[PDB]
């Protein structure tokens, strides 16, 4: 799975492309801003407030 | 915006150690162990409706000084050149994490190895430390109370506060912040904003910040007696019914009767008090903590050389060859001057004027008998015990006790406006 | 502060089959490896940061910048025509801007 070279594109074809797919297809995390700690503080322990 | 962050320690008055011991430690770890005791300093003095006392903590000067005496001995552990923060101890204490979260009791074997001998007046910079340069917020934070310190120990008189007037500060947010403060006393509004200031360090030029400068510019105003009820700034003043008094309790207020013409630009300056009778007032080290919490991202103008000492000279983001003149007043003749000032603008009659004054000269007596007790009790036991020696109070001189340039000073304030 | 999104640096023909003599692609032939804050000044840029993910790794150029002052802050893609190694993106440009530095200095 981590090494795609280790599929054979000729005896397992299908295998291949679907590794590929879920390679270069998976979504991507993001994020996104929330609250007003000016009154309510912040209660964030591992990521930024 | 400041780009530079250093901060300096506290200096032994004459004796060959930092002025705290393990009593004064524990005294001041009694209900908590983080060393930023900014908060709990805020409860102690209990809104200044009182004279605060303690036996180790006689006046709220002394607890200011202490404080900054144990965080001067305390960061010169993870500040040394090889950054180590937990290997050696200082007064049976070490630091719990490297984050520097809170103080707690050696470990056997650090109790067994010798202790550290601190320094005196030692300029650190806060970007040397690797956690302080990574974590921006964490550095934001702590910086305030390390200007505070700065601010108390930068010389050897009372802390510095700094006053500006510019008309371009006020904006419609400012107003509407502002008059939300309208029954509030000086010590209220200080709380509310030393706490949010701690929950969000201020940008450069945000709401907050312009407020705080509004706000210490009219108390200091009120105070010099250029700005009262038939004279105020866009109708905002201070008021203070006991004038003398030992605890004086400052009032805004607002009035419609008059509005003082201001001449446009950008002017400000420096003050701070000589007589040790600020030990027991706390306006002023409240008007410092402010400054010293605006400090954190404004970088403030730079002070003069020649009015700090030599060990004090030329720190980056402080001092240096041409800044402003540090003006320094004694309270009980700028009781007179403000007396003196509102009868020449006709609001005041002869016999209230001697009224306050007998007020005024009866506290000053009160207050130098005290502090001079104690200052003898300190020397006393510091010649009884020749290895645990300590200060309770800043250390002063005899001649500290006489007026100053505080005509020059009050005549300053006054050309402010 | 303004986001750009960061296009492609090359692009691949059908007959790329990741062979040892094939040039390298640092990553920069994927959809996003990397994305662009603008701004005018460090600090203003710093402050932006204070409440924004930072885990993947921001770099700068200090010298004549393409369009400005702006920051880069990597995905979490990977470069996999190297191996044994696999590369991320941030490391993948780190190392192509030190090779073409050399590069520089031999001439």
């Amino acid at each position: 799975f981590m090494n795609i070279q280790l599929i054979s594109p000729i005896d397992a074809p299908i295998l291949r492309q679907w590794a590929e797919i879920i390679h270069r297809y998976w979504p991507n995390p993001s994020q996104i801003r929330y609250g007003a700690p000016n009154v309510f503080g912040s209660a964030n322990l591992f990521t930024p407030p | 915006a400041r780009a530079a962050f250093l901060f300096k320690t506290v200096g032994f008055g004459g004796l060959q150690n930092v002025p705290i011991n393990d009593e004064l430690s524990s005294h001041l770890l009694r209900a908590g162990n983080s060393p930023w005791q900014l908060t709990q300093f805020l409860d102690w003095i209990s809104l200044g409706r009182g004279l605060a006392t303690s036996a180790l903590v006689p006046t709220a000067g002394s607890r200011y000084y202490q404080m900054s005496c144990l965080l001067s001995g305390t960061l010169q552990i993870p500040f040394r050149p090889n950054h180590r923060w937990g290997d050696i101890r200082f007064l049976r204490l070490v630091w719990s994490a490297p984050t520097l979260d809170g103080l707690v009791v050696a470990p056997p074997q650090v109790l067994a190895q010798p202790a550290l001998q601190a320094q005196a007046d030692r300029v650190y910079d806060c970007d040397d430390y690797p956690f302080l340069a990574r974590d921006p917020r964490f550095k934001h934070r702590v910086y305030q109370q390390l200007s505070a310190v700065t601010l108390l120990n930068l010389t050897g008189f009372g802390p510095i506060s700094y006053v500006r007037v510019d008309e371009d500060m006020w904006s419609g947010d400012v107003n509407q912040l502002l008059m939300n403060y309208f029954g509030h006393t000086f010590a209220e509004i200080a709380y509310t904003l030393c706490q949010a200031s701690a929950n969000r360090p201020w940008e450069y030029d945000g709401t907050y910040a312009r407020m705080t400068q509004i706000v210490l510019s009219l108390f200091w105003l009120s105070y010099v007696g250029v700005i009262h009820q038939q004279n105020t700034y866009r109708t905002f003043y201070f008021q203070c019914n006991r004038r003398g008094d030992a605890a004086e309790v400052w009032i805004l207020s607002c009035s419609l009767n008059h509005s003082a013409q201001i001449r446009p630009g950008n002017r400000s300056l420096f003050v701070m008090p000589t007589s040790p009778d600020w030990n027991m007032d706390v306006n002023l080290i409240l008007s410092s903590t402010l400054t010293g919490c605006l400090c954190s991202g404004s970088q403030l103008p730079l002070i003069d050389n020649n009015s700090v000492p030599a060990v004090s000279r030329n720190i980056h983001g402080w001092t240096g060859r041409a800044g402003n003149q540090l003006h320094g007043f004694q309270v009980r003749r700028m009781v007179t001057e403000f007396c003196d000032r509102l009868r020449r603008d006709g609001v005041m009659t002869q016999a209230q004027q001697n009224q306050v004054e007998a007020l005024a000269d009866q506290t000053q007596q009160f207050k130098r008998d005290k502090l001079e007790t104690w200052a003898r009790e300190d020397d006393q036991y510091n010649q009884a015990h020749p290895n645990s020696t300590m200060f309770r109070t800043k250390p002063f001189t005899n001649a500290q006790w006489g007026r100053g340039n505080t005509g020059a000073t009050s005549a300053a304030i006054a050309a402010l406006i | 502060v303004l986001e750009v999104a960061a296009g492609r640096k090359y692009l691949q023909m059908e007959n790329y089959s990741n062979d040892d003599d094939d040039p390298p692609l640092f990553a920069k032939d994927l959809s996003d490896y990397a994305k662009a804050f603008y701004s005018d000044t460090y600090e203003v840029l710093d402050r932006f940061f204070w409440t924004h993910d930072s885990s993947a790794g921001v770099l700068v150029h200090y010298d004549k910048p393409t369009n400005g002052h702006h920051y880069l802050l990597g995905t979490l893609t990977q470069m996999v025509s190297a191996p044994p190694y696999i590369i991320n993106a941030t490391d993948a440009m780190l190392l192509e801007s030190c090779l073409e530095q050399f590069s520089a200095n031999v001439r």
